[PDB]
């Protein structure tokens, strides 16, 4: 564990030796060479104990990585829905292009994580934001053939226009 | 690695 960072330490889940590196050093927001923070670390492997760890004791979600990556994002891609909920509840913007042009809602509907998509159109996604190649979520979810994503995106449509 | 996000299309469709 001393060859461990502490972005390491949050990936895996090792939550004694992490509780310690934060008190020897004021650590929890510090970036890695990719900016990076524990959290996006956490995020990115699905550990929910340590996201809400860290969130407790001050870790900031809004912080981006180089390329404007989230732990929102992350966490959207891989459906790790109980993380995305946590997040969301700490009122991170839900509609923000990293400079791959991917947003949360686009990487949920990639990877066909429905739950995730639910959530992200409930808390304030807009399936009609597109990228600059003029496709959007819904479109998107047509192309790669995940049905149940698409129907998810249709009904909050429908229902909006509906109201 | 660092975590990635994947690659998503340039254009469908």
């Amino acid at each position: 564990a001393n060859s461990l960072s502490v972005h390491q330490l949050a990936a895996q889940g090792e939550m004694l030796y992490l509780a310690t590196r934060i008190e020897q050093e004021n650590v929890i927001n510090h970036t890695d060479e990719e900016g990076f923070t524990p959290l996006m670390w956490a995020a990115a492997h699905g550990q929910i104990a340590v996201v809400e760890f860290l969130l407790q004791n001050g870790a900031d979600p809004q912080l981006l990585g180089k390329g404007r990556e989230s732990a929102l994002s992350l966490a959207c891609s891989k459906g790790y829905t109980d993380i995305v909920k946590m997040l969301l509840d700490c009122g991170v913007d839900v509609n923000e292009y990293d400079w791959n042009g991917g947003t949360p809602l686009l990487y949920a509907v990639h990877g066909n994580h429905v739950k995730c998509v639910k959530m992200l159109l409930e808390s304030g996604a807009d399936p009609t934001i597109e990228t600059d190649s003029g496709y959007n979520s819904m479109d998107l979810a047509v192309a790669l053939g995940y049905r149940s994503v698409q129907q998810v995106i249709e009904s909050h449509l429908l229902k909006l226009l509906q109201n | 690695h660092t975590p990635r996000l994947p690659t998503l299309p340039k254009r469908v469709p």
